[PDB]
């Protein structure tokens, strides 16, 4: 286990629980986060808007630095912390009516880095990227939690959550099996997450002199899917993630490899972006929007 | 003894000799080596060179030391280090890195600086040698020259997106939740079967989590060879450069660079045949140093790379993007600007070999300076590029002028008519051999961004090809909408064009427009249109013949000119400095003069349009920059109008007919 | 038999393995690339250098140190390639072509592959008319497997010596013998007019 991850998770829980600030001149001191929990419970939403400045003011920004610098490891800890917060306050919306996959979509980050400004050191961190939507994919279901039927000692077992790579349960409903031959999925019991791969171009203004617009592929999940418009300037907030690449095998330079009987896997990757918050950069509707 | 097996490198001797060279290097030694005793200046040659440089490097906090090879050559005791580094760059460079760390620690400790030593201790100091011998070409590299530091130079055709490079991998036994750390050794990160600790032992216990791993940045750059010497019947080659760390995104496409790196050969895998390598190795060149700035060419425009400069500062690439100006050199710039015949001197220092084409040489210089790049912060912009057309009789030296401009300019592409196509310029789609996936490259116009695109034999070019010129010609950008690509490309390229009047020889009978034979839209965009005319003048022809013959007197002749001309290095310094610091503005008197000239001009021969006004504005701005002024004055506008009148030979042109009288068309 | 220059058509399967001289034009010459003769692996666990010979277009690397100790002891040493320690050779896959004189009536010229190796590289350029002498060696069949019927062999010519029919201008050295043939021309007198009338004497 990791002590730092659990400690940061409980610190996040505490900071969320005791979040306090004056609300303007009216509303007195409003626990905006704790009240917005039930505000989004009213519609049973699935997003929790974590403004960066809230996380940044407390603990002299140490919590914000920890979250931004190592988001990928901390995210499941934050999920467990949010579940515990729901358990302590406002537990009425936890069940889907299994449990709603609440989305933590950060925003109001300090700076937005361009596609050309993407760097290999900052992978696994949180940032914002601004580009032009050029190609979007379909809303194809993505396997997040799966139900597996064991070829041996046959039965149905759910809650075998899917990882980035395929995962199957080593333990069986009848333990005498302990075999993983043909664990079979089923439609009615597995759980899926909405998925979408959007291709973005570099903006015209930020194009370097004498260079082509570098592109990028961005993954959209949850309620943030099907939000972008082809040809619409949009900003994406999330974490840089690497995905396997089978094209860059003939490129010059040595290649990462493993040894384990060769026991060798050709290891190449290309950088992509998993996004959480995306925004676009009757006359009564327009009037309502009008100040 | 104790040498590394397979090399003559001994750690103790190499470290000692490099330390002695670092402590005891005097630039007077190099000047003696380079036959610069006549040019020696002990006012700065006696001081410790690399010691002062390392003091500056410590003060600034930069982590990269750009070491010169000939510096190692000059100092006698470290002469062998030159060959050792040339033959064994990897181990020798690591040794130099350690020696720099030790010597910097010693320098800090001896001076007894108060700040804590451990704060700066944890930092990798990298030495980036360069200028390691002559180019030698690249096709001549025998396989015995593997892993030897070499010097290459050429154009940068294309650059790949940054590719992450795994160096440290993170495994995790899922049941025991134990994180794993394995480094890289010659490109392999071993998979552990059992766990690192003694918690559990399983055959397939851990799983790789790629995101947790540590990735370094690697970018592949395609360079096209431009050797000084090329064997007969050889087409230009292409070598795949590989860069790392801060050098990522340092080089943009179209940059004539001078790259130093390590020659490398790598086995290549058969297609879909798992883990079978072809015997014939694939050769690629590593990158340690890049020399963008050269004294034979103007510096890269600051305006175009201004946005990228902040990103470079973030990266701290430590590449010399723009050459720095010495203080005494700035004083020399000021005194040269103080000269009375600054204009003639600068004009004639451009293409010194060309004879008696002063008006044309001028226009070329005014193009080289350029107008003010005004930035309308509300929206839109105006660029100070000036485009020149040279429609003239044959054998008038126009192609030579284009060649000289192409050599001088930082990012220029030479093109000749039918050797061009619409898709050939702008941008296109192509398939790389290595990735085997479709990529986008840059045409001549995009590669000429921030420079001059010398377009030769303009008239022979098709009307179809010339159509795309308008977009980059007027608003200095190209917006393509083709199969798969929909975007806008900023091509701030000043077009220089040479053409022959239809008939190949100017017809006195037909007007200027009919001889030039260009559509009014394309013709009007050209700021200056030069009617170079070859007239049979006995005195002028005699002088030209004498000059050309005197060129043939000796094998490597110094140019035969009566008047003194500036060094090309100093001219590049002047032009770069004037372009990048000074941004002139217009005055009320200049405004009135511009309006009056535009009105009087608009009163058959081509009719002046508002493009003529913009050309006058840009020419006045360019002239202001040449004198080093921060404002433009009415005499500069009058000079611009005079240049416009002289380029088309307005005095000798008939007023209403448009025909040219040959008696009055005589020149100097 | 090596003295007689042979056209490409006359290089039948009988001449395989011999030393032959083929006369024809050179059309395509590849760039010089490093070809692996023996590849050297380093196993740091047992401190042994193991060398695997390569004698084909392809090969396969190793996983277990095949030296005595790692194969014998329980220690299983990981071995890594070393390019500098390995053996390479300058290699060029040229391609000679039949001349117009050698082609029979009605046919078209056919080509033969040449594998120039070692220090002999860069001695052949496109458009050259040469008599390359080499060893006519066979190679395993490389085409489609369906067309294969038996142990079919693709053939090449490992170049040994190159003789240029027309010497290059850039390769002139005034050796004493060239000096004498030349001064004999000088002493002939009126070298300009004699050389002028010399070209195409059949034209009056
Ligand atoms: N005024 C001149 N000054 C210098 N060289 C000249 C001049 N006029 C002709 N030449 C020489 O004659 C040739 C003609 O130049 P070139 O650019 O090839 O002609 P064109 O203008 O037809 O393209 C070149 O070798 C050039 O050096
Ligand atoms: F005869 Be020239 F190239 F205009
Ligand atoms: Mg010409
Ligand atoms: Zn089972
Ligand atoms: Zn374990
Ligand atoms: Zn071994």
């Amino acid at each position: 286990d990791d002590v730092t991850g659990e400690k940061v998770r409980e610190a996040f829980e505490q900071f969320l629980e005791d979040f306090s600030v004056q609300s303007t001149d009216t509303g007195e001191v409003e626990k905006v986060y704790r009240a917005q929990i039930e505000f989004m419970k009213i519609y049973d939403l699935n997003t929790i808007y974590i403004d960066y400045q809230h996380l940044s003011m407390r603990e002299n920004g140490a919590l914000a630095m920890a979250i931004s610098e190592q988001y990928y490891r901390f995210l499941p800890f934050l999920q467990k912390g949010l579940r515990r917060v729901v358990r302590k306050y406002a537990p009425e919306l936890l069940n889907t009516s299994t449990e709603r996959v609440f989305q933590i979509s950060f925003f109001n980050l300090p700076t937005v880095h361009r596609i050309r400004d993407i760097r290999s050191e900052k992978i696994g961190s949180l940032l914002s990227i601004s580009g032009t939507v050029t190609r979007t994919s379909e809303v194809r279901p993505e396997l997040y939690k799966a139900s597996f039927t064991c070829d041996m000692c046959r039965a149905i077992v759910d809650n075998v959550e899917q990882s980035f790579k395929y995962t199957e349960p080593t333990f069986c409903p009848n333990p005498s099996c302990e075999n993983r031959a043909f664990w079979t999925l089923n439609v009615t019991r597995s759980r899926f997450l909405d998925w979408q791969k959007v291709r973005i171009q570099e903006n015209a203004n930020e194009i370097p002199t004498g260079s082509m617009p570098r592109t990028l592929d961005v993954i959209l999940r949850g309620d943030s899917v099907e939000r972008a418009k082809p040809g619409d300037r949009c900003k994406f907030t999330g974490v840089e993630i690497v995905v396997p690449d089978v094209t860059q095998l003939g490129l010059p330079g040595v290649k990462p490899s493993s040894t384990l009987s060769l026991g060798v896997r050709d290891l190449t990757y290309k950088i992509s972006f998993l996004a959480c918050h995306v925004i676009s950069i009757d006359q009564e509707v327009f009037l309502n929007s009008l100040s | 003894l104790r040498i590394i097996w397979g090399t003559n490198v001994s750690i103790q001797e190499c470290t000692t000799n490099f330390r002695n060279f670092l402590m005891s290097f005097k630039y007077k030694f190099r000047k003696i080596l380079d036959e610069r005793e006549e040019f020696i200046n002990n006012t700065t040659d006696e001081e410790l060179y690399y010691i002062k440089q390392l003091n500056e490097m410590r003060e600034l906090g930069t982590s990269n030391l750009n070491l010169d090879a000939r510096n190692l050559l000059a100092y006698k005791q470290t002469e062998d280090l030159y060959h050792q580094l040339l033959n064994y760059p990897q181990e020798v460079i690591s040794i130099m890195d350690q020696t720099i760390k030790d010597c910097m620690v010693s320098l800090i400790v001896d001076n007894n600086l108060d700040y804590d030593l451990d704060e700066i201790e944890t930092k990798f100091y990298k030495v980036r040698p360069y200028n390691v011998g002559s180019c030698k070409g690249m096709r001549e590299l025998n396989p015995n020259d593997i892993d030897k530091l070499i010097n290459l130079k050429g154009l940068v055709l294309r650059s790949t997106p940054v590719i992450p490079d795994m160096k440290v991998a993170f495994f995790k036994c899922n049941v025991c939740d134990h994180t794993m750390a394995v480094e890289i050794d010659r490109g392999v990160i071993q998979e552990p079967a059992r766990c690192e600790r003694i918690d559990c032992n399983e055959p397939n216990s851990m799983s790789l989590i790629h995101n947790r791993c540590s990735f370094a940045d690697k970018q592949v750059i395609k360079l096209q060879e431009t050797p000084d010497f090329v064997p007969d019947g050889q087409t230009p080659h292409s070598i795949s450069l590989c860069v790392y760390d801060e050098l990522v995104d340092s080089c943009r496409a179209g940059d004539r660079i001078e790259v130093t790196g390590t020659f490398r050969s790598i086995p290549i895998r058969a297609n879909s045949r798992q883990r079978v390598l072809k015997s014939l190795y694939k050769t690629y060149v590593d990158v340690v140093h890049v020399k963008k700035v050269s004294d034979k060419r103007l510096d890269v425009d600051t305006s175009t790379i201004e946005q990228e400069l902040m990103q470079n500062k973030v990266d701290h690439n430590e590449v010399e993007e723009v050459r720095q100006i010495t203080d005494q050199d700035l004083a020399k710039i000021r005194e040269v600007a103080a000269r009375e015949d600054l204009y003639s001197l600068l004009a004639r220092s451009i293409a010194p070999s060309i004879y008696e084409l002063e008006d044309v040489k001028k226009g070329i210089l005014l193009q080289l300076f350029g107008g003010t790049n005004k930035t309308f912060t509300k929206g839109g912009r105006y660029r100070g590029d000036i485009n020149i057309l040279l429609c003239g009789d044959p054998s008038t030296s126009k192609s030579q002028i284009l060649q000289y401009v192409h050599k001088i300019t930082p990012r220029g592409v030479y093109t000749s008519g039918k050797g061009s196509s619409a898709v050939g310029l702008t941008a296109y789609i192509t398939r790389d051999v290595d990735t085997k996936q479709l990529v986008l490259e840059s045409g001549a116009l995009v590669l000429s961004d921030g420079g001059v695109c010398c377009i030769d034999e303009f008239d022979k070019m098709s009307d179809s090809t010339r159509s795309v010129l308008h977009e980059v010609m007027e608003q200095q950008t190209i917006s393509i909408a083709k199969a798969g690509i929909i975007t806008t490309l900023n091509a701030r390229s000043s077009i220089l064009a040479s053409a022959n009047p239809i008939g190949s020889r100017y017809n006195p009978n037909l007007p200027v427009t009919e001889n030039i034979d260009l559509p009014p839209p394309l013709l009007s965009r050209f700021d200056l249109v030069y009617l170079v005319l070859d007239k049979v003048d006995e005195k002028n022809d005699r002088e030209l013949a004498k000059h050309l013959t005197n060129l043939y007197l000796e094998d490597k002749p110094e140019h035969i000119s009566q008047d003194d001309v500036l060094p090309v290095e100093f001219l590049t310094m002047y032009i770069s400095y004037a372009k990048e610091h000074i941004h002139p503005i217009i005055t009320e008197a200049a405004k009135t003069e511009l309006v009056r000239a535009y009105v009087g001009m608009r009163k058959k021969r081509i009719t002046a349009t508002t493009r003529q006004l913009e050309s006058m504005i840009r020419l006045a701005e360019a002239h202001a920059k040449m004198k080093l002024k921060n404002v433009v004055e009415l005499e500069d506008v009058q000079e611009a109008v005079r240049l416009i009148r002289s380029a088309i030979k307005d005095y000798a042109t008939d007023p209403k007919t448009g025909k040219i009288d040959m008696n009055l068309v005589q020149t100097g | 038999i090596s003295s007689k220059p042979l056209s490409v058509r006359q290089i039948k399967g009988d001449f395989l393995g011999q030393l032959i001289t083929v006369r024809g034009i050179i059309t395509r010459v590849s760039d010089v690339k490093p070809a692996v003769e023996v590849i050297a692996y380093t196993c740091d666990q047992c401190g042994y250098e193991v060398f695997q010979e390569v004698n084909s277009r392809t090969f396969t690397p190793l996983s277990e140190c095949t030296s005595e100790e790692c194969s014998q002891n329980q220690t299983k040493g990981q071995l890594f390639m070393s390019t500098r320690a390995s053996k390479f050779s300058a290699f060029q896959e040229c391609k000679i072509q039949e001349l117009s004189q050698q082609v029979p009536v009605g046919h078209i010229p056919r080509s033969l592959n040449i594998h120039v190796n070692g220090t002999l590289v860069r001695s052949l350029s496109p458009g050259d008319i040469v008599d390359v002498t080499g060893i006519f060696l066979p190679a395993p069949y490389t085409g489609f497997k369906a067309l294969k019927a038996g142990l079919l062999t693709e053939t090449y010519l490992e170049a040994q010596f190159v003789r240029q029919h027309k010497k290059k201008f850039a390769s002139f050295s005034l050796t004493s013998d060239v000096e004498e043939r030349v001064m004999e021309l000088i002493t002939s007198g009126d070298v300009y007019n004699r050389l002028a009338k010399s070209i195409a004497p059949e034209i009056y």
